[PDB]
């Protein structure tokens, strides 16, 4: 394939590989799952417009919607679990085990 | 009577909100009365994106013309008038 | 689909973006529509254990037209031949 | 008096003028004396690539007309 | 060279992926985020997609980063730790920043690189479309061609919308 | 929430699956899956505490995870094959993806891990939602990819879940835990038989989803979620025991009950496939399952275990929670074996 | 597979209408009424044809066709049509609501001795 | 030759940064009954010089920042995208014709606020990041009205290209059939640019980096208001007398300008939770029934614009 | 490459005039939870959700130019509208306050 | 006052339209010949290169069909100069 695939392909291998490698802060594994998501967009956009495939235009527009409307409800949730214990720390969603 | 009674209370005390209401009534609404709204459809239709490929004469095609200013064929003579 | 309910109803609910030899607007044509047509033509009907055989050579040109592998592995073959020859100083390329 | 604020106003006015009249004089400079081709779409691209190989010295707001026929 | 724009556009891409992965302070991590976003759209302004890449700008940088940096400032970080001062992200940015050049260095010479997959190293205008001279964006024609065609994409895309202001409010009023 | 606003998240949820079982498009079905993890997040958080908050970022990232995997794989599809048609994929990388997606969503071993924790974190209404409606989507994916999907890969995973399920039951006294692991351990055999037979993991799924549904409705009637709760059913509702003895059974797979005609159907398609071993192991690693069912009987219905004097205020009550179906519900999941040959109109 | 025909360098070579857009545009109202017959054979050629090697015979009717034509202006309409595609080739876009008058006097022009 | 272009658009605009400083002390002085600056220089003209230099040489002291990477950015994304959002705009031509120029400056002027955000993470003070919190959401609110209005005005004109507008007005002003629009457009720009009466941040709440956001800020002022006189008050443009499109552009930009002067000196301050109402609870619900108006306007009197 | 130059010139001259700002002879020889709102939380997220709004409704122009005018219009409202029902919601839950 | 002014620019639109279908004809020979005359160029530069490699057919296609095939850019601009392969690949984009 292309030279870019190479590395877009990695790009979303290393945001998969920083979200599944978790530190401390939950607000930095949401950034990962936002850059998978940048990556795949610009791995479909690629794609489309290289092959003309006039009506997929839409496509990458409807994923940066959904995802982002998803990236909304990732927020939301960081900030009831911040409110919970003053951090955002994973570490302390272990109520649970 | 009791709408226009309500009406002259949200007028009095939300005029934003009833000229919201109003403007976007009509919006839905005038499109399905105005006389004008066929030539929308007429216009973008006339419009030449792409090139008109001509067809192949087979002799039994009276509706189709063998030059641009030839008689037949969709006119425009609307248009320029409108 | 699990539930074919766009065929039972006759709606078109997706299936107008699902390829790219589909109408499209004003009519402009994918890179591969051609190759598309052919293989979902010669695919079309007989199922996909049979069209992973039979329909392979049409399958194996479409997939040429969209990822060009082949072609630049031929031309990535000149282009070596190439600018080892001017080397060797035994090619002049034109003006 | 109020018109002590002119100058100020003129010079605010002056600066903001030369932009256009700068952008507008350049494009003549280089564009052989007239409008800098506008190419939004494919279409006007094409044309105006071959308008370079017609000019036949690579520029292509050098125009040939009917004394090239 | 200039006609390797793309894939130097890639080669950054990756770095900011490397930056913000190894996971930093979330302020950094999202300046490199943002880095990315906006390469991102470099890329694909460059494969003729002038309408997707502005989005990028306007919605994913312009209006999700900046979301994510609000947050940020109020419930995860208002002081930065120091970059790379601490141990694992410094090991992953250096891991990754190695990887990265060891694809680069080896496909530029040899025109071609085997990283798991095959990959061409010609460049990416090789693969470009030839004849063109439509006068009309066809990205354009297909994005507006969503109230056209894609009445169902619009229904549930709105719904949902719709749904995630519904839910928001549910998720945190307590 | 206000009443009309949980009908409207239930819609959603429901409305998400809907779109992915009638969607001929990766994308639409991408879309449903969007919808669907959208509107369930606010019925697991809608008690407000922070078990629930938990249990609702834990579901959030593992579903999140593996929809941007799914959107990978619709990607690849697309380079390989230039088309979005929901159906077999064009890469066997893509295939992967799909598949490894799709088992993160359903919870199979070895991404379990999520399924306990998330159920417990949740109401007994909302733990109902996630282990029977939410099967729905993931699994119509699976229907329709399957040819394309790698045997050892699929295997894999069926084997590792009925271990898993089976095992991690064994250690549990919370009734939502031990419900979590029933899962994943039923998730196993309906994905072990779909390389041979899709209509039996249908018929699986069908009637796992009826007696897991008949389970937590039992459990909301009494507001049970532990051991122990569940025990004082016999000085309030003896008829609830019998009906929780009959049911947990049936989950057993004993004859001559319901839940005996799923596990019976799948051993007759794999051996008619000349795999002999699979389906022996699987039988006998499913008497896991059987123990801790077997043991809740015993604690709920065949013994009486020591009461509290308080409960004497509950004999004057009567029992006023809805428990809709559950008649209906209860006789399916025990009386259906002499109907098996109604499996063909799932054909 | 097989080796794609080419057809030989001197059966691509034809006299080219070597001349600028602007000029293109100023003509192609006329040019369009007057060379309808060959052009339309030749766009009818590619569409069935999809194959730019099989309709080479009919592309060089194409330009004989337009330097013909362009020969009919040199040689009765030279400098009404000069000013107009120059007031054409002024304008960025080309357009044609900046030139209604030289339009009229090359108008006038050809249909007066054309 | 472009780089001299270049250069002839980034100057003048610092040149005029500067002496709008000066119209507008001598502006709300006359309109306070003195005269502003008129010592320092005949009529003031040499105060701005006097005030830059006073302030380049001034002691920069910066308290210790939370980060010095941030505390150097906030500042040239500031300035840097300020500059930049003069590139596509016709006057009458632009030094880049984007045919997407609309939209690049919709995108642009969404990243302006990650300047205020950075100053805050540097400010390394919990009351300064409150502050500028208070100040992004006030922004991002009222971008959502004017990218609604800039849509409903572009479905009468037909493109995202700038240059189009200029057309589209040939035969009248946007403002005629669009007031409505404009006047919610007008305060959205003033509420966008932190000026009264929506000067919170000032009303709530040193040397070069002072002088630099200041810079990035009133240009942002002045090619706010130019864009409005584009976008409402278009200009004829006689393709062989370009200068006669760009005296008359001019001078409705600095009518625009001097009408911000004259707002500021005229009323109290908005309340933050007030304003956030004037665009929540008025604006906004306007200005999506003028949007689907405007969608429905073009085709039910089919006079929908060309789509080139 | 024009445009490249341009952003180039603007932000290179915007970090030379930053660092001559900071430097010039003085002639000199001697992460938690803020006690923010929750209300300015929902202000950005509400933004951004009606963001991706108008991000769908960007392409309106260019679709105006269709001949299927009537799903295009009836599309176009049903849009707008809903993004209305949001905002009524909102209010109406008392979203929209500060007290 | 906008409708007669947008009514008068589609009129002024099609006339625009019109003019390029009038000349898309002589555009469309001209093109056809560059592009048979750029791959007939390519075939003797590789008649030369791969003259004699173990092997290797000249002009063979890699299409099991006979179908024309438009070729791509790697195939036309392959072995000519860069800055023609720059202004003919990224000329549009980068021209704004
Ligand atoms: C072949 C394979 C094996 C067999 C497969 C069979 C599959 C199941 C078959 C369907 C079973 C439906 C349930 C049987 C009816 C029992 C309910 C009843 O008779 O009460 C009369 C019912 C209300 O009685 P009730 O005293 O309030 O409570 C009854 C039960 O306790 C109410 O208990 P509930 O809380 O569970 O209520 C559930 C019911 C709600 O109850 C109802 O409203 C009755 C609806 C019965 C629908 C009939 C379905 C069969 C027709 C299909 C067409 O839900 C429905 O609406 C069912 C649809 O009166 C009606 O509404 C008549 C129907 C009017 C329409
Ligand atoms: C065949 C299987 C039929 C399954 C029927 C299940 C009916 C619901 C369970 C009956 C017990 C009473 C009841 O209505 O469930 C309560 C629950 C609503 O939640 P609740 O806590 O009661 O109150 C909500 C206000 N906060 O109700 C619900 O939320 C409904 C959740 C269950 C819906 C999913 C059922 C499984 C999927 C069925 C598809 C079959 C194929
Ligand atoms: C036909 C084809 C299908 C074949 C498969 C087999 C189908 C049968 C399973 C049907 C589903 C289970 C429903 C069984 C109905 C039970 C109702 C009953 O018999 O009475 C329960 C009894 C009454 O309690 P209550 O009404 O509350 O108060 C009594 C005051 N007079 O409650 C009590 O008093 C509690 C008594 C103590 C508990 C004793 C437990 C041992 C008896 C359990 C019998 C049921 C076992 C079911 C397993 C299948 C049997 C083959
Ligand atoms: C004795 C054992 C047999 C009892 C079986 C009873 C099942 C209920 C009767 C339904 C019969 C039927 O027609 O459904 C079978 C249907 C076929 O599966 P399908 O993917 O459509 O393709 C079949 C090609 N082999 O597939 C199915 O319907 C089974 C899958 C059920 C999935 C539940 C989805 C519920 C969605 C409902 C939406 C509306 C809300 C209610
Ligand atoms: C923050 C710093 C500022 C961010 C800068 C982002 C640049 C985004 C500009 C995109 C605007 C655009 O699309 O037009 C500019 C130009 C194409 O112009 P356009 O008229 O739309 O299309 C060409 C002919 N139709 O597009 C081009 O000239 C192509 C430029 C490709 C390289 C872009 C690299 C961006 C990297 C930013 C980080
Ligand atoms: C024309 C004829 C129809 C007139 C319709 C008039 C209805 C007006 C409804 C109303 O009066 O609501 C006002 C009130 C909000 O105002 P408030 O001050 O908070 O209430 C009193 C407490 N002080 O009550 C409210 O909560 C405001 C109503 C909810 C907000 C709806 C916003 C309208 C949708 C915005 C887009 C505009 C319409 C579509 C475009
Ligand atoms: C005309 C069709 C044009 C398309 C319009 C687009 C649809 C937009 C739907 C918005 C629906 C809002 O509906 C609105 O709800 C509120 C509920 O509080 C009602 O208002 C009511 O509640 C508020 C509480 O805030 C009270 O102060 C008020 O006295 C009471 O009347 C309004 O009477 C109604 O206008
Ligand atoms: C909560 C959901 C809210 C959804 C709101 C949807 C509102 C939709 C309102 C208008 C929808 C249709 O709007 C308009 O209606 C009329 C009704 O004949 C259509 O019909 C009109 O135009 C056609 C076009 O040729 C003419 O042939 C016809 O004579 C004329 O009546 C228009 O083509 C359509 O543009
Ligand atoms: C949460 C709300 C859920 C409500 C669900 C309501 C279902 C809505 C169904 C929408 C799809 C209706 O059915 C579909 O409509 C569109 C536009 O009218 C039609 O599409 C039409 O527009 C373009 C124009 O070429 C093409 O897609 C197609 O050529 C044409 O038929 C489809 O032919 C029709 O199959
Ligand atoms: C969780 C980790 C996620 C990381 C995702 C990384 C991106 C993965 C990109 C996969 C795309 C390439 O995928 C791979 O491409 C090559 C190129 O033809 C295919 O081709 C290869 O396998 C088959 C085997 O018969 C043949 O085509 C051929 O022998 C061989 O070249 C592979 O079958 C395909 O699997
Ligand atoms: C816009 C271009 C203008 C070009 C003009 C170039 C002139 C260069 C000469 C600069 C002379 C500055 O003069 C000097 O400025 C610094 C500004 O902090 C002052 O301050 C400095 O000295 C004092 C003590 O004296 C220190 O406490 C302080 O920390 C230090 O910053 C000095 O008191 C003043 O003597
Ligand atoms: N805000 C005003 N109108 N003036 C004012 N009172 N202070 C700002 C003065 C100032 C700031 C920066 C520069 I550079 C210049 Cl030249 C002048």
């Amino acid at each position: 394939m292309s030279m870019v695939y190479m590395n877009i392909m990695m790009a979303f291998t290393v945001s998969l590989v920083g979200l599944l490698m978790y530190r401390s802060h939950l607000m930095s594994s949401l950034l990962c799952l936002e850059g998978m998501m940048l990556s795949l967009f610009v791995m479909a956009a690629l794609t489309i417009l290289n092959s003309h495939f006039t009506l997929a235009s839409m496509m990458p527009i409807i994923l940066l919607v959904f995802a982002a409307c998803e990236a909304a409800l990732g927020l939301s949730l960081l900030v009831m679990v911040s409110n919970t214990y003053g951090t955002d720390y994973v570490q302390n969603l272990n109520l649970l085990q | 009577e009791r709408v226009a009674a309500f009406l002259k209370n949200v007028w009095a005390k939300e005029p934003v909100l009833v000229a919201s209401f109003a403007i976007a009534g009509l919006a839905v609404i005038l499109p399905t009365l105005s006389p004008y709204t066929k030539y929308s459809l007429m216009i973008n239709r006339a419009t030449p994106y792409n090139y008109p490929v001509p067809l192949r004469d087979d002799g039994n095609m009276p509706d189709v013309p063998s030059h641009p200013q030839d008689p037949q064929g969709p006119s425009l003579e609307w248009l320029k008038r409108l | 689909p699990f539930f074919d309910v766009q065929k039972r109803l006759g709606v078109d609910l997706d299936r107008w973006m699902t390829i790219q030899s589909a109408e499209q607007p004003h009519k402009i044509p994918s890179r591969c529509h051609a190759f598309e047509k052919e293989w979902i033509e010669c695919a079309h009907g007989i199922g996909s254990i049979r069209a992973e055989k039979e329909c392979k050579i049409e399958f194996e040109d479409f997939r040429e037209c969209l990822l060009r592998q082949k072609t630049m592995k031929r031309l990535h073959a000149i282009r070596r031949q190439r600018e080892k020859l001017i080397k060797e100083g035994k090619y002049t390329p034109p003006p | 008096m109020w018109f002590e604020v002119l100058p100020g106003i003129a010079v605010m006015g002056v600066c903001l003028f030369i932009p256009g009249m700068a952008t507008a004089r350049i494009h003549r400079f280089s564009n052989g004396g007239k409008e800098k081709r506008v190419a939004h779409y494919p279409y006007q691209w094409y044309l105006m690539e071959r308008d370079r190989r017609v000019s036949g010295v690579n520029r292509s707001y050098v125009s040939k007309g009917l004394e090239n026929i | 060279m200039m006609l390797y724009i793309v894939f130097i556009l890639s080669v950054i891409f990756v770095m900011g992926f490397v930056g913000f992965s190894s996971k930093p302070s979330p302020i950094y991590g999202g300046l490199g985020l943002i880095v990315s976003g906006g390469v991102g759209c470099g890329i694909v302004l460059n494969f003729g997609g002038s309408f997707l890449g502005l989005m990028v700008f306007l919605i994913y940088l312009g209006g999700m980063m900046v979301v994510f940096g609000y947050t940020t400032a109020m419930a995860t970080e208002q002081y930065p730790e120091i970059w790379l001062s601490n141990k694992a992200v410094l090991g992953a940015f250096v891991t990754g920043l190695l990887m990265e050049f060891f694809m680069v260095y080896y496909v530029l010479k040899d025109k071609e690189v085997e990283v798991v997959f095959e990959f061409n190293g010609l460049g990416d205008w090789v693969i470009y479309d030839t004849g063109d001279s439509g006068f009309f964006s066809e990205e354009a024609m297909g994005i507006a061609a969503l109230y056209s065609y894609g009445t169902w994409l619009v229904i549930v895309t709105g719904w949902s919308l719709l749904i995630g202001v519904v839910v928001i409010m549910e998720i945190t009023r307590g | 929430m206000n009443p009309i606003i949980f009908i409207i998240i239930l819609l959603t949820i429901m409305l998400g699956t809907i779109i992915v079982m009638i969607s001929s498009h990766w994308l639409l079905v991408w879309i449903g899956f969007e919808m669907n993890m959208l509107a369930i997040i606010p019925i697991m958080m809608k008690n407000h505490n922070p078990r629930a908050t938990e249990a609702s970022t834990k579901y959030f990232l593992t579903q999140s995870t593996a929809s941007m995997l799914l959107m990978m794989a619709v990607i690849i599809n697309l380079m390989f094959s230039g088309q979005w048609t929901v159906m077999k994929l064009f890469n066997p990388m893509a295939s992967m993806l799909m598949t490894m997606a799709l088992a993160m969503k359903l919870g199979m071993a070895p991404f379990h891990f999520w399924v306990p924790e998330v159920t417990q974190g949740i109401p007994l209404s909302s733990g109902l939602i996630l282990l029977t409606w939410q099967k729905l989507a993931p699994m119509s994916v699976l229907y329709q990819i399957f040819p394309s999907i790698n045997l050892n890969l699929i295997l894999t995973l069926s084997v590792l879940s009925i271990l898993i399920g089976g095992w991690g039951g064994l250690n549990q006294t919370q009734l939502r835990k031990i419900m979590a692991y029933s899962s994943i351990a039923h998730m196993g055999w309906m994905t072990a038989v779909l390389p041979y037979n899709p209509t039996m993991t249908l018929l699986n799924l069908i009637i796992y989803i009826i007696m897991t549904s008949t389970m937590f409705t039992m459990f909301m009637a009494n507001s049970t979620t532990t051991t122990l709760s569940l025990s004082h059913t016999w000085n309030k509702t003896p008829i609830m025991t019998v009906l929780i003895l009959a049911t947990l059974l049936s989950m057993g797979g004993l004859p001559p009950l319901s839940g005996f005609m799923p596990k019976w159907m799948i051993i007759q398609e794999m051996t008619k496939n000349n795999s002999i071993i699979l389906p022996t192991f699987m039988a006998i690693t499913a008497l896991l399952n059987l123990y801790f069912y077997m043991r809740l009987t015993y604690s709920t219905t065949l013994t009486m275990f020591p009461s509290t004097n308080n409960m004497k205020m509950k004999w004057q009550f009567p029992l006023m929670k809805k428990m809709t179906f559950l008649p209906t519900m209860v006789v399916l999941s025990t009386m259906m074996l002499p109907l098996t040959p109604m499996l063909s109109v799932l054909e | 597979p097989g080796i794609v025909e080419l057809p030989s360098l001197e059966d691509l070579k034809v006299q080219e209408v070597k001349v600028s857009s602007s000029v293109l545009k100023a003509a192609a109202h006329h040019y369009g009424a007057q060379c309808d017959k060959p052009n339309k054979e030749f766009m009818l050629c590619r569409w069935e044809e999809k194959d730019p090697r099989r309709c080479l015979e009919e592309g060089k009717l194409v330009n004989q066709c337009a330097l013909e034509f362009f020969r009919q202006i040199k040689r009765h309409c030279a400098e009404p049509f000069t000013e107009y595609w120059t007031c054409i080739d002024y304008s960025g876009l080309q357009l044609f609501r900046r030139c209604r008058k030289q339009q009229a006097q090359f108008d006038e022009c050809v249909l007066d001795k054309l | 030759m472009f780089m001299i272009n270049i250069l002839m658009l980034i100057i003048p605009i610092l040149l005029a940064v500067a002496f709008l400083t000066l119209v507008e002390r001598k502006v709300l002085g006359y309109m306070q009954l003195r005269k502003g600056p008129n010592v320092v220089g005949p009529y003031g003209l040499l105060q701005p010089i006097a005030d830059a230099i006073k302030l380049f040489i001034k002691e920069p002291l910066r308290p210790a920042t939370s980060s010095a990477s941030m505390f150097i950015l906030a500042p040239i994304m500031a300035l840097g995208l300020a500059l930049t959002m003069w590139i596509p705009l016709p006057m009458p031509y632009p030094l880049i014709n984007m045919n997407l120029g609309v939209l690049f400056m919709l995108a642009m002027s969404s990243l302006a606020v990650y300047s205020i955000l950075w100053s805050g993470w540097a400010s390394n003070s919990k009351y300064a990041l409150i502050g500028a919190l208070r100040a992004v959401a006030q922004t991002i609110s009222y971008e959502v009205t004017l990218a609604i209005i800039l849509l409903s005005v572009l479905l009468m004109s037909g493109s995202f290209t700038l240059s189009t507008l200029i057309t589209t007005q040939e035969q009248m002003w946007l403002i005629l059939p669009a007031w409505p629009l404009a006047m919610m457009w007008f305060i959205s720009t003033l509420a966008e640019t932190n000026r009264a009466p929506f000067d919170l941040t000032e009303g709530e709440s040193a040397a070069g980096p002072f002088a630099l956001f200041f810079m990035a800020e009133y240009a942002n002022i002045i090619m706010m208001n130019i864009f409005t006189a584009i976008l409402f008050l278009g200009t004829s443009h006689n393709p062989h007398m370009p200068e006669l499109y760009t005296i008359n552009f001019t001078i409705k930009s600095l009518l625009l300008t001097m009408s911000f002067l004259w707002i500021r000196a005229s009323y109290p301050r908005f309340r933050y939770d007030q304003l956030m109402h004037l665009l929540w609870k008025n604006f906004l619900p306007l200005t999506l029934a003028l949007c689907m108006w405007h969608v429905s306007l073009p085709i039910l009197t089919s006079g929908i614009p060309p789509q080139t | 490459m024009n445009l490249m130059l341009a952003l180039l010139t603007n932000f290179t001259l915007a970090t030379l005039l930053v660092i001559i700002a900071f430097w010039l002879p003085q002639l000199n020889v001697y992460s938690a939870r803020l006690p923010f709102s929750m209300k300015f939380f929902l202000v950005a997220i509400t933004f951004l959700l009606f963001d991706l709004e108008i991000a769908l409704l960007l392409p309106l122009p260019w679709a105006s130019q269709t001949a299927n005018l009537n799903t295009m219009l009836t599309m176009a409202l049903f849009l707008i509208i809903l993004l209305a029902v949001s905002l009524a919601y909102e209010w109406t839950q008392k979203g929209l306050e500060w007290t | 006052s906008m409708m007669k002014w947008n009514r008068e620019r589609r009129r002024l639109q099609i006339e625009d339209f019109e003019a390029r279908i009038a000349l898309m004809p002589l555009l469309q020979a001209e093109k056809d010949r560059r592009v048979l005359q750029m791959l007939r160029e390519n075939l003797e530069e590789e008649a030369t290169v791969m003259k004699d490699v173990p092997g290797w057919k000249v002009g063979e296609s890699v299409f099991h069909t006979t179908r024309w095939v438009t070729p791509m850019m790697g195939e036309l601009y392959g072995l000519r100069a860069s800055e023609e392969v720059l202004s003919a690949t990224y000329g549009f984009i980068w021209y704004t």
